[PDB]
Formats: C-alpha cells, structure tokens, sequence
C-alpha cells in the first residue's frame, strides 16, 4: 500500500486506503536472510563410520567440536533444491526440490503435456524441452526474493578473527554451512584438506561499514556460500524492483497533475540510503498491459461491461450535476436513476472497447408513417439523444430514422446500393452504407424532399464537434494506445469551467443541438402532412410541449460541455485500469473506425491467417444497447446543487479517490504482466522450431514441435506459475491461453478506418528481467544439467562382467562403438523382429529395411525402442545379456537415477535394469539406472558383478566429492573436492562479483545482502478554495 | 584507510572577517551547532519538487556557501595546530563536534583572521590518532576545498577507466534506479561521511561511476539509446521540472571503453549552479569520491579564480596537472537536446522547442540569483549569494570542450 | 569533412555563428581525411621498413605509428563556420598543430 | 509545507514558492476558509508570538 | 556514384572557394557557403559501369550525384 491515509486539511479527515475481479497487487516483495542458495551438498551414500581421531578444538580444558563445513560420507552429491537454506518470512509458493541422483526425479519434469498418460514413474521423451523449460521457470520465480542483511557478529575464531560474519537466528545450523573454512580443525581428510586452503579474507563481509543509517548499514557484502545461479537471478529480482522504483518525492506531483490542481497534497517523506517504492510503470510497459487487457475481454461483452459501470459509479458518485425532472415535468404537465445517462459519458471513457449504440426499440418501424404521432415522437427522442451515444454510426442512423417515417411524403432516392428509403434505421451501422444524400445535402431537393434536405443540413452543420484535453500526470507514462500520451478525446467541444453566468448555460455544445433539434422538429410536427392525422388543437399541444422541453432550463448541457470533462479527465487516473479509446469522427466517413483488433503477430508474419474474434461483432466495439427515451430526459433537467463553489466540490469528491492506491496498483500488475509475458511468448516460442526470435539455449532437449492447441498448455503452465508466484487477481495472461494462437509472437491493436486505412500500434514489451535471467538460467542447465539429474548423450547397453572398477556416469573406457561406425547397424523404424522358420536364428529389421541378424551390436534410436519394449526385451536384450549383442540406446537427454552397491556384494545387474525396460513403452521412458560402487576407504576384495548400462558423454559431473571424511579413499570412484566450484573461497584471484554462470555454478559467491526500507506516504490535502 | 587530505579556506572576496556571523551557527539544520555531516540535512525530508530555499537562504547552495565560511572561520587546526576561536566560538574538544561559546577557566587563543589559510592536515597529530571518530570532518573539508578553488562553481572531477564496468560494480550498481540525482548526491555525500572507508571500496568505484555516467547523461551523450553499461538518466520537460534524473535501467547499445583514461575537472562558470538543485548535487555527488581517494593529480591554472593562483598541493602548473574544462547550464542542455534529434529521440521540431521552454526556465534561474545578490549584497555580513556580478551569466567558456570531452569518454 | 574542426561557442543553439575552431594548447585540430591518412601512412609505411637498420645502428626509436600524432575528437569541421556547419563529424580523427608539427 | 531537522515550515505564498511564516502575510479570505485547519496550527501561534 | 575520393576533390576545390567567405559577404556576391552536401543525394542500388559488374558492388545509401547536379 502506497498510500495509507489522507488527513484533508479543510476538512480534516483521514481518509484511509482500502465478470471482473477486483485487481489487487502483485506481492512485489520477498525477502529472507538465510543462505542465498538452491544447491544444496546434500551427502548421498553415509560415511562407514571411521574413528574420528582429531576430535574438536580445546579451549583451555573444554572442546569445542564444530560442524563439518561440507557433506562428509561415501558420495555427497550437489543436489538441487531452491530455498534449501532459506531463513527468511515466506516464500513463493513454487518451488524445485529435487531428490538425490538416487531417486526418481522424474516427476519435476512432469507439468506440460505429462499429465495424464505418463506412469508417475516415467518421464515424456518427447516433451522434454517443454517440460524443462517449464521446470527451470519455476526454478527462478521460486528464486525470486531479496536478500534481507540480518545482523552480523565479529568472529573471534582464530584464523577468521577480526572478520565479521552474518548471525542466523532462525537456525543456527547454517552458520556451519555459511562460511567453509571459518574454524577448521586440521584433521586431514579430502574436505578439511580443500577448506584449508581457503582465504581467511574471503571469508565474512568485505566492505566497511557504508551507508550506516542509524545504526544499521544500508546494504552490506556478505560473502557467504550462494551458488551463481540462484544469485544471479536474485541480483536480477534486486533490479526488476529498483527498475519499478518510484521517486517517492514527485509523488506530491503526480497526484497534483493527475488531478488538475484543484486537489493540491504534500506528502513529507524522509529520504534514505535506501528506500523502495515499486510503485512506477513505464507508458512503454502500460501499453502492454493495455493491449493485454484488450485480450482477457476479447469479444466478449460481459467482460467489458464490468468496465464501464466501474466508471459509471465513480462518475456520477462525484458529479456536481444532479438529475431530477420536477422542473421539466411541471414545466410540461401544465400544457398537457439514470444509468442510461451516466452509462453513456463512462461510455466515452471505453469508446473503443465498447461503444454505446440506440437500443433498436427506439427506431420507429421502417413502414410506419411520419402521420402516426407516437412514431414521430419515438423519433424525436432518438434525435436530441443520438450524439449522447459513442456509436460512430449515429448520426446516420438518427437521420436515417427521418428518412424511413416520411418515406412517402419525401420520397428520395438511396445511393447505397440494395438499400431504399424504407431500410430498417438501424440496419446502417458501415461507413459504406451511408446514403451519399446523406453525405451531402446538396443531393437531396429543397422542394422535392424539403424536410430530408433540411434535417440532413441540421445534421451536416449541428451534430456536436469532437475534441479533448489532457488527463493525468505526465510522469506517469500514457498507458494509452490510439490516441496521444495521457490525453483524451471527448465527443463534444470542452472548455475551462468558467464563472456560471447566463452565457456559459446556453451556448454549450448541446445546449445548441438540443435547442435547434427541438426547433426542427417543431416545424415538422406543423407539417401540412401532419394535418392528415394530426388534429388542429393537437397539432398545437405538440408544438406546447417541444418548446417546453426546448425552453427548459437544462444544465446539464453545461455540465457535459466544462464540468464533465474535469471529472473523466481525473476520474480517468485513479482506475485501476486506464481508459482504452479509439478516435471519435463526426462525418468524416471514409476514416469512421470500421474494426478494432488485438494481433497476437503482425499480419505480415502471421502463418494461419486467424483474425481477432471482435471482427465478428457489426459495431467495432461491445454493442452496449442505451435507450434514448431515457438520456433524453436525463439531458433535459439538470439542476445543480444550489450553493456550489467547483473549486470546493470537486476537491472533497476526489479525495477520498486518491486515498486508495488504485492509481499504483496499475503501475503494479502492469509490470508483472510485462514480465509473464516476456516470458510466455518466449517459453511457447522456444519450443516451436520456428516463430518469434528468442535465444534458445535447450535448443539441444527433444521437444516436438509444439502446435496451436499444445502451445496453450505451455502457455497456462507460464501464465499459471507467474499468478502463483505473485499471488494476481482476474486474468493477467491467460487470455493469450483461451483461444487463438498462444503462440505470440508481439502484440499490436490496431484499428482500420472505412477510408482503408490501418493504423497500427505495436507494443513490445521493453526487457523483461525477470526473463533476462530465465535466459541465463536455461544457458546453465546446458552446462550443469547433471545437477538436475538429467544426463546428456546416449546409453550404451553392452554387458560386462568386469569385477573391477566401474562408474556408468563418466566411464574411462572408450565409447563400445560409434553410431556410423563399422559393422554397427541401426535399427529401422519399428524394429521388427522377423522369426525365420527351420533352423534359421530370429533376426531384427534392418534400418536400410533389409533384415540382419542380432548377435553383433546395434543402434537403437530411443523413439524405436520405445515403440517395441516388448520385442526387445524378449529378443535382443537376451542376447544382450550373453555377451552376444552390443546395443547403443539413443537418448539426447533424460532423467538418470543411479543406485550405489557394496562393491565386495558380487551382483548381477539385469535384473534392476529390465525394471527399466519394463516400463518404458511409447508414451514415456522411466528414470535411466546406473550401478555405481560406493567408495571403499580401505583396500578390499571387490565381488565379481557384471554391468550393463553407462553413458558415452561423462555425466558424473553432478557427483561433488567422494569419502570427505578421509585422508583419501581405496576403491570406488574417488573424487576430490575440486577447487573450481569455490573460485570465491579458494583462489586469490577471485574479483568480486565475477560468476562463470554460463558454464559452471559456482557455490562461495559474493552476495550483496540489501536493507530496503518501504516509506508509506500518508500526507494532507488541501483543496483550491473559491477564489 | 586514508588520512591525509590538503585544504584551502574560501576567500573574503575582499571583505574584513570571513562572509557569516553569529546567528549561522545556531540555525543549521540537523546536530545543533555542528556544520560536520550537515550539506543535505534540509533535504532529509522530502516534501515535493519545489526547491528548498527560505529567506536568509535565497537559493539551493545557499545552504552550503554558508557553511564554507563557517566552516573555514574555525578551522585552525590542520593549518596551525591550536583551536583559536572566533568571536567567541570553538569546538568542544579535540574531536571537534559542535561548536559552543568559548569555555570559560581556560579559553583558547584568538583566531587571526587571514584569507585563503592553506590546510596541511598532517599538522594536527590529533587527527589520525583519532580517524575513525572525527572522519567526517575530512569529507566536508574536503567539499569546502573544491568551493574554494573556484569563484563559479564547485570544481569535481571525472575519470572513466579504459576498461568495462568490473563484475562487482554492475552489481551494486544495480540499486539506485529509481533515484533522482538529487537523491544520488544525498546517499553518496551521506554514505563517505561517517566511516573511514578504503580507496578500492566497492562502493567507491561505482558511486564515481555512477558520476560520470551522470555526467554523459548531462551531455546527452548517455541517453535512452545509448548506455553506458545499462545505466543512463532519462530527463523530463524542462518547463515540466528538469530537476528529475533518475537512473533508469536498460538493454540498448552500449557505447564502448575509450582508448585511454579521460581523467579530467569539471566546473560550472555560469551562476547558475547556485539555485539549480541538479547542478549542486552533481558536484557534491563527485566531491564525495575525491574525498575518500584524494586528488587524482593536480588542478590547471589555466583560468581559475585570482586566489587559487599555485596552492600548495591543490592547483598546479606543471605537468603533473589535469585540465579543467569547464561549462554554462543552457548552453550544455542546448547541445543535450542537440544529441537527443541526431540519434531520433525527439522530432526535429522538437529541438526547437526544448531550447525555448529550458532557456525561459534557466532565466527564472538568472531573475531570481540577481534578484537576491541585490538584496543581499556583500558588505553587508554574510555570503549567502557569493557576488557573481550581472555581467556574466551568459558567456559560456569552453563548454563546446566539455562535450567534446563527453563524445571522447563514452566512444 | 575537411579543414580545422570547430565546435559550439558562446550561449545559444548550435548554428552558423555558434561555432568557433576549436583551438587551444596544442593548436588547432585539422581533419584528416580519409586519402590524407594515405599519404602520411605511406610516408611512415617507408621509413619503418628501415626498421632493422634503426635498431642496428641505436638511432630511430621504434617504429612511427600514425596514431600517434592523430586524436579522436568530435565536432562540426569546415572551412568556415558557415560550411562547417554541414559536416558534423563524430570521434573523427584529428592532427592538432603542434602535432602537425612533429 | 514541513521542513526537515529544526527549520521553519514554508507557508506556500502566492506566485508558487513556499515562503516562511516569521513575515507580513495576505490572506485572500477564501484561501482561509478552506485552510484553517492549517491557519491555526502553523501561522496563528506565530502571529501570537 | 561519387568514391570516397573523389570526394576529396570536390571538398578541396570547394574548401578553397568557402576560404573566401570574409570577401564574398562583403562585396554582396557569392550565396553563402557552398557545401557539397548540396548537389549529392543517398539513392541505393548497384553501381558499376555495365549491368554485369555494376552487379558486384551492391551500395546502400551510397552518395551519387545526379547529371543536372554534376552540372551546378
């Protein structure tokens, strides 16, 4: 909540902050002070219980053990799992927790198109890309947190002395893990080895104290363990805020202008080292989530209805105008609510999402004669209402109306073609349908059709003039489309409200054109046509009672023409959701807006030409049916309340407006969708082998090509985990997942004028950082995907009975036989095995198509063999077993998951592998599984057990270090801690800030722990006073 | 850390005692009497665009020119090692805090009032054998020093590596954007004032990058399509509050390091920088580097005032000296909106256009500073205007070199 | 381009008038346009080809890069502030006097 | 409009530039009825002193 | 089409000619300063002397000067 309260000075009282949701905010901020870290040294296989030897430290006589830095025990993994150490209030709910290599992982790679056929055991092959990306994209917004300072305490341990390490009250468990290296007690084994190494300076906080405000820093340097990935994308969260920061100081201004002055604040804010107002949106991003909005309500009504009686309350609840026909009835009765109304100036506010058309009752039946009084009443009503609408098709339909009751006294020719006199009014609704007599009066006779000739020269020459005027302030970033930066168009000619006199109350827009209609028709009902059925003393009761309302003293056409424009013009800041309008064109025909339309891609590279669903509808915007009957009356009685100071009223009405931070919750989810959709449109656009450019760094994962209808379920699984992360309300992005093509490519509303003109707003969303990490989180999964257990290159499957030394992940030996080697043959699609009758052995199909024999060595693409598990398990994978057959599966990547063995346990591994085999068919392979030996720490006599499985790429990169706790180990695959993953820690080289991301997530970092404050402004308003 | 800081005391401009009398030292703002850590204290609490500046105080530096004489007035130490007093006023003990009247028992010796007294810091012991107490005292001197060597404006200086923006720069760095320069020169001032910090500190290679990464902005040259390393300043209209900075965030093209380092002094010969919040706090905003890291080298005494004529280690003549280019407020935002249509930013009609509503607004800055020298003259006491005399205003020196030296630092 | 470069003078817009040839300590910057870097390389180009006789015989002083007389500065560069005004030339490559001279 | 660390609150004056209380000030009747509120808390106990 | 050099030329000859502006305002004469941008244009296309070998040097915005201006 920006703003919290509003105490007015003149009045003196705190106005506190509060088909269509009610839009709240995105939970912009986040923030814990444990570890800034998701990869976890989680220790796999447990440590052989050795005889601990050096014991802990002695103090004097006590001694003073200290948890082991690192994981210790057989084989410690680098197992991912985001916020492991997280310390702080909440958290996203949206998370990556990832168990050891040991177990299944395959159901984090489960969202997009695995639900539903997919066995919980096994992943989708096929939609992998797509579920990884989807997978790493709830591995940043999981991510996506402020690094709180917490409060540090001067180590005195010896070798770090002096320097100041972090506290960790929620659990002091971390504080071990935090710092490697702080404390280490000399006992030689590989981890206490490597932590000896380690800088003591590196170690702590680097800077000095800096913007110490009070007595906290600003901002401190922690240099505690934080793996370069999680923060890098933290240090990306960090600036998507400061990006979204609003100089808490012109806030004063921008309420003032948003405004017009004549509610004038000051709001005292005490400016800090730090400080944190997300609060401001660019007029580049606002136009996004213009256009975006423009989507959720599509062509449905019902949607942007809730839009315009959002206006409509505000409107009339703060207008000085108050509507009441005792004075016009009276006046009237001698000489014989209104939603309508207020639904048709909040009307204006959305001309362009929805226009306000002449509900069809009114019309006077095309057959009907201008003799029939109710018909030329009906008439009469459609007249002195028709500009009171937004349809750019009024003034022809209100003149054709005319033109279809005296169809026989005035009969004239219609240009239009297919198209006579007696055409139902309301049937015109095209520029092109327009009558060219209409288009030009001169075409109609004076004497032969006098009436016509007069009312369309009453038209051509009274119909209200469209204008403008600005709105908001200018700080504040349009947020507008069509027409220019914050700055409306209005339907009739506006002005300063000046000085109420008898001048201004008479000579308004619509003072004129109420007055001059009436004056028009006065002398058609003294037609002498009308003596036909209209009696003498009748005759003149109608001419009493359409100079009554003429003559009556209405000021409401005052209102409409310099109070209503300073209430829109404001009233137009302080919504939520900002005004969407196309503009208004009285005449001018060939430039009238025919359509209205989103693009998900410019047409030009639009492959399957899909227009936007509005074009349906006949009016360009939501057809909102006002009756005219209704607004005529609301027009024809006015009255202000009698003691009215503008400078007074309109102050105490938009206060209680700006004291609900509805103007800032715009700004809000306008940047969020800007980052959803950067990010969407990217996530659907990567996994289609073509459309919109975005760098692919899982280029290499197999995804087929995603289409139209599988896009969508990428499209929700984006649009759902952003709503999830930053808790939305109503729609957000998942319009661009309903219908249509999810694939986007980038928005654009444009709308085509009658003249055949096209103007088009393009509206691409400027850097999205929250996708600008994403990105860089995608380039690392390449280079450390083991860490996500998914292992690239392909799987061998020839058996070996070795009883000496194995590592299926990186295997020393040789790859068994490359793919286009000799004498390998690859199997042919479906790989047919064909039983051959007599002594003949069954031989598998050939890829060349030509059957040959099994015994040798093949190449089975994964897609084959998993449309024939069945084939192969009973055919080749025997004669696997027999060291007979060499078969070389071909996976790009997947999901492995290895078990670790007593290397002295003499094991045969078929079995735990055709539990494999058993349950891959077509829709999905299960977790590929390794046997690896657990590390033996003293020599002994290893068991003979035959192997099947290992990969051709090395993939035990995930693998962090083996036996921490000993000088060093005897048999299974022994690995040091390396010193690459702590270039921070380790080497005297290391610069501040310097990752290696692409290539190689570094652990002991150097964060830069933020202390934010969030000032809340609450100011005092003093309205403009008379004068 | 660093200790070591070579002053100067502002000049008389021909004046008696120094240009301040008794009132000043009970009306700053913040601590009492203490003119330590005080520049942006009446600016702590912001309450909305509208310059800070009451009636004793006509104009923006105001509050510090005030200061400068104030300041100098009592400082003996560093430049002759006792604490004196002035009319009566001294420092409470050798921390040197606020100011009270003159103890009584055993008073300190009277102050001989002399012009431009050259600040050696070094002669007073009691300095670095209590840094990390009186260390704010060295910052502000230090202000007080790039004030005095110039009779127009605050003379700070730019710099600019050869090479990229380091690793650990771009991440602090990467949490000041939505801030006004007006609040940049506040949270850098504030952050080199009150702990002895080091001459490598991470948060001193970026605040003087950030600096001159203001100064390209200033210019032009640093604009919305041209980042320096995704920093830059978007300004507003000029008649809409020019005083708006902010360090906006983007991922356009980036400019390119120079083929060598363009260290080089800054100044602001038209009078303008007196009422123009913008203008004292980019200098302020640099002062606070060469604070905590002393003169690169030596200032030229290629035109300068009649006073900073071959200061002991402040203004040299020789080699060892960096040229000081210095500019004129309307002409420089003349040829910032000139930068602006050459890469398409604004229309061409709009270049006209921006020149006519900045030109009327610095001239509301010119009615106003001439409009106060008269009611505040000189002989009267204080210096809250410093007489610029109504000659000037306008004679731009070699502001054409300073953006020559803007295009030279961003290639 | 050609002729000395100028750049903006004085308060007010850049125009013709505004400009001044930008001279100072080290003269005034000449343009060097694209043919007159021909002439001066391909005079230098023939003395470093005699580089080892300059080291033989402990004279000379390495060899003679042109771009070490030259500069990088910017602005409007004409005959005449007029003229000038149509050549606005950026980080171009200028000769200052006094390094015309060596 | 307030002022931060001890100075003296500017009373906004006409031309749009927040001048200080400690003067002679014109009051436009109008501007104080839709003031006091402020009047009384800011000016009055200066015109008392 | 007008090479880099042969710009040099026109720009040389011009250079001499606006040298002389003192002596043309003063006598009333002259025009103004005479820039050579004045009598070039940037059209884009294939320059060459025949259709064959004007198609290998494809120019973009190059600066050609039209026959009735290699005139003035």
């Amino acid at each position: 909540n920006a703003i919290r309260s509003f105490l007015t000075a003149w009045d003196d009282i705190r106005i506190l902050s509060p088909d269509s949701a009610v839009a709240n905010g995105p939970e912009l901020i986040i923030e814990d002070t444990g570890l800034c870290t998701s990869f976890m040294l989680l220790d796999n296989i447990p440590s052989a219980h050795l005889t601990k030897e050096l014991i802990g430290f002695t103090w004097f006589m006590q001694m003073y053990q200290m948890t082991p830095p690192l994981p210790e025990g057989a084989v410690n993994r680098i197992v991912c799992m985001t916020n492991w150490a997280s310390l702080g209030d909440e958290g996203r709910g949206l998370e990556v927790r990832l168990p050891p290599p040991t177990d299944s992982s395959v159901h984090a790679y489960k969202t997009v198109l695995s639900r539903g056929y997919i066995d919980n055991a096994q992943f989708n092959p096929l939609a992998l890309r797509s579920n990884v990306l989807l997978m790493l994209l709830q591995f940043t917004l999981s991510n996506l947190k402020i690094n709180k300072s917490s409060t540090f305490t001067s180590d005195v341990t010896t070798i770090t002395s002096g320097r100041m390490i972090r506290a960790f009250e929620g659990r002091p468990e971390l504080l071990a893990l935090a710092y490697p290296g702080r404390a280490v007690l000399p006992t030689q084994t590989k981890n206490a080895q490597f932590l000896s190494t380690a800088i003591a300076d590196r170690i702590g906080r680097l800077d000095r104290a800096n913007l110490i405000g009070g007595e906290v820093s600003a901002m401190v340097e922690c240099m505690e363990l934080c793996d370069a990935l999680t923060l890098h994308i933290r240090e990306t969260y960090i600036m998507l805020l400061r990006s979204m920061h609003q100089d808490p100081t012109q806030i004063v201004q921008i309420v003032n202008e948003c405004a017009n002055n004549l509610l004038n604040s000051t709001i005292p804010i005490s400016l800090r080292p730090t400080i944190l107002c997300p609060w401001f949106a660019s007029s580049e991003d606002l136009r996004l989530q213009q256009v975006m909005h423009l989507v959720n309500i599509s062509s449905n009504t019902a949607a942007a209805l809730p839009l315009v009686e959002a206006l409509s309350t505000l409107l009339r609840s703060v207008t000085p105008l108050v509507l009441d026909p005792t004075v016009l009835t009276n006046a009237i009765t001698t000489i014989s609510d209104y939603a309508a109304f207020w639904k048709c100036i909040a009307s204006w506010a959305y001309n362009g999402l929805v226009t306000t058309v002449l509900s069809e009752d009114a019309f006077p039946d095309s057959s009907q004669s201008i003799t029939h009084l109710p018909s030329m009443w009906k008439c009469l009503f459609l007249t002195l209402a028709g500009p009171m609408t937004s349809d750019p098709h009024s003034p022809v339909k209100v003149f054709m109306a005319l033109a279809n009751l005296l169809a026989q006294p005035e009969p004239i020719a219609i240009g239009v073609p297919g198209m006579h006199q007696t055409t139902p009014a309301s049937q015109f609704s095209h520029p092109g349908v327009w009558p060219p007599g209409f288009l030009n009066p001169q075409l109609i006779n004076p004497q032969q059709a006098p009436l016509l000739r007069a009312f369309a020269e009453h038209i051509r020459a009274n119909w209200p003039q469209p204008s403008e005027f600005g709105y908001g302030s200018t700080l504040q970033g349009s947020a507008n489309l069509f027409i220019p930066s914050n700055r409306m168009v209005y339907p009739w000619p506006n002005q300063p409200l000046p000085r109420l006199t008898v001048a201004p109350t008479y000579d308004s827009a619509m003072s004129n054109w109420i007055s001059t209609t009436i004056a028009f028709f006065i002398r058609v009902v003294n037609s002498v046509n009308m003596t036909a059925t209209v009696n003498d003393l009748t005759r003149r009761t109608m001419t009493g009672v359409m100079t009554a309302m003429r003559q009556v003293k209405t000021m409401t056409p005052f209102y409409i023409q310099h109070m209503c424009p300073t209430e829109l013009s404001v009233l137009a800041s302080v919504t939520v959701t900002p005004p969407f309008q196309v503009p208004f064109t009285r005449l001018v025909q060939n430039d009238v807006i025919t359509n209205v339309l989103v693009a998900r891609v410019d047409p030009a590279q639009r492959g399957d030409a899909a227009v936007d669903i509005r074009a349906t509808h006949a009016t360009f915007a939501a057809a909102l049916p006002v009756d005219p009957a209704a607004i005529v009356v609301a027009m024809l009685c006015g009255q202000t309340e009698t003691n009215l100071i503008p400078s007074h009223h309109y102050g105490k009405a938009f206060a209680p407006l700006f004291a609900s931070n509805a103007m800032f919750t715009r700004n809000q989810r306008a940047v969020i969708t800007r980052e959803a959709f950067v990010c969407a449109r990217s996530a659907v656009a990567q996994c289609q082998d073509a459309g919109f450019l975005v760098p692919r760094p899982l280029d290499a994962l197999r995804q087929f090509d995603v289409t139209s209808a599988a896009a969508a379920e990428i499209m929700h699984a984006v649009n759902d985990a952003f709503k999830t992360a930053f808790d939305l309300d109503g729609a957000l992005l998942d319009g661009l997942a309903l219908y249509g093509d999810p694939r986007i490519a980038d928005l654009s509303a444009a709308y085509l004028q009658y003249g055949g003109n096209v103007v088009r707003e393009h509206v691409p969303p400027g850097p999205s950082h929250i996708h600008r990490a994403l990105q860089q989180v995608e380039s690392t999964f390449m280079a450390e995907m083991n860490l996500f257990n998914v292992a690239r290159g392909n799987l061998y499957l020839v058996q070996t009975a070795t009883n000496g030394n194995w590592s299926p992940m990186a295997p020393v030996a040789a790859p068994p036989f490359v793919r286009g080697g000799p004498n390998v043959r690859v199997v042919g699609r479906f790989g047919t095995i064909v039983p051959r009758p007599n002594g003949l052995e069954p031989q598998l199909i050939d890829d060349g198509n030509v059957p040959r024999d099994i015994a040798g060595d093949w190449v089975y693409p994964s897609d084959v063999l998993q449309v024939s598990v069945a084939v192969f398990r009973d055919y080749v994978w025997p004669m696997v077993k027999a060291g007979r057959t060499r078969v070389l599966v071909e996976l790009g990547h997947y999901v492995y998951t290895l078990h670790y063995y007593d290397p002295q346990i003499s094991l045969d591994e078929a079995p735990i592998l055709e539990e494999w085999l058993s349950k891959i068919n077509p829709a999905g392979i299960p977790p590929v599984p390794f046997c690896i030996p657990i590390p033996q720490v003293y020599p002994c006599i290893t068991a003979r057990r035959v192997h099947y499985a290992f990969t051709s790429e090395n993939n035990n990169d995930s693998l962090f270090s083996t036996n921490a706790a000993s000088i060093d180990t005897a048999f299974g695959e022994n690995a040091a801690v390396s010193p690459l993953r702590w270039p921070g820690l380790v080497d005297p080289n290391y610069r501040v800030g310097t990752n290696d991301l692409p290539n190689r997530i570094t652990l002991y970092n150097s964060l830069y722990r933020y202390n934010f404050t969030y000032p809340t402004l609450d100011g005092i308003m003093y309205v403009r006073s008379a004068t | 850390a660093q200790r070591q800081f070579f002053g100067l005391t502002y000049n008389f401009y021909g004046q008696p005692a120094p240009l301040f009398d008794l009132n000043d030292l009970q009306e700053l703002a913040g601590c009492y009497a203490r003119p330590w850590t005080s520049r942006f204290s009446h600016l702590a609490i912001s309450t909305g665009s509208l310059p800070v500046w009451s009636a004793r105080y006509p104009s923006v530096a105001s509050r510090n020119i005030v200061v400068n004489t104030l300041l100098g007035a009592h400082l003996n130490p560093f430049a002759g090692g006792q604490i004196t007093s002035h009319q009566g006023i001294t420092w409470r003990d050798p921390v040197l805090s606020s100011l009270a009247p003159v103890p009584a028992i055993q008073p300190p010796p009277v102050w001989a009032v002399a012009e431009n007294v050259l600040l050696d810091s070094n002669n007073y012991p009691t300095y670095v054998l209590n840094l990390s107490s009186m260390w704010p005292i060295n910052q502000d001197v230090h202000i007080m020093t790039m004030w005095a060597l110039s009779d127009q404006g605050p003379i700070y200086h730019l710099e600019v590596p050869v090479d990229p923006m380091p690793a650990a720069t771009t991440a602090a760095l990467m949490a000041y954007t939505g801030v006004p320069i007006a609040h940049l020169a506040q949270t850098a001032y504030r952050f080199a004032g009150q702990l002895p910090q080091s001459p490598d500190s991470t948060m001193v290679s970026t605040i003087r990058w950030l600096s001159a990464i203001w100064f390209g902005s200033l210019t032009g040259r640093l604009n919305r399509s041209r980042t320096c390393n995704g920093f830059y300043f978007e300004f507003a209209k000029p008649a809409l509050n020019p005083d708006q900075a902010v360090l906006k965030w983007n991922d356009g093209a980036r400019a390119a390091p120079p083929a060598a380092a363009q260290s080089s002094y800054i100044r602001c010969i038209s009078p303008h920088w007196q009422h123009q919040i913008v203008e004292v706090a980019g200098a302020l905003m640099s002062q606070s580097v060469t604070a905590v890291t002393g003169l690169p080298a030596l200032i030229d005494e290629a035109t300068l005032p009649a006073w900073s004529q071959g200061v002991a280690n402040l203004t040299g003549n020789g080699q060892g000296v960096v040229p000081c280019l210095d500019y004129n407020p309307v002409p420089m935002a003349a040829a910032r909106h000139l930068q602006w249509r050459q890469d398409g930013l604004i229309t061409a009609a709009q270049e006209a256009q921006l020149n006519n509503d900045y030109t009327a607004y610095a001239l509301t800055i010119e009615r106003h500073l001439t409009a106060m020298l008269v009611a505040n003259p000189i002989a009267a006491g204080r210096m809250p205007i410093q007489p610029f005399n109504a000659a000037d205003f306008g004679q731009a020196g070699q502001t054409a070199a300073a953006v020559a030296l803007a295009q030279a630092m961003f290639v | 381009p050609t002729g000395k470069l100028w750049r903006p003078v004085g308060t007010s817009v850049a125009t013709i008038d505004s400009l001044a040839i930008v001279s100072d300590r080290f003269g005034q910057y000449s343009f060097v346009n694209e043919g007159m870097r021909e002439t001066f390389s391909k005079a230098l180009f023939d003395i470093n080809m005699w580089q080892p006789l300059f080291q033989a015989t402990k004279t000379g002083c390495g060899p003679i890069v042109l771009s070490s007389f030259t500069t990088t500065t910017s602005g409007y560069v004409g005959a005449t502030a007029g003229d000038a005004l149509d050549n606005p030339v950026t980080n171009g490559v200028f000769i200052s006097t006094v390094q015309i001279m060596n």
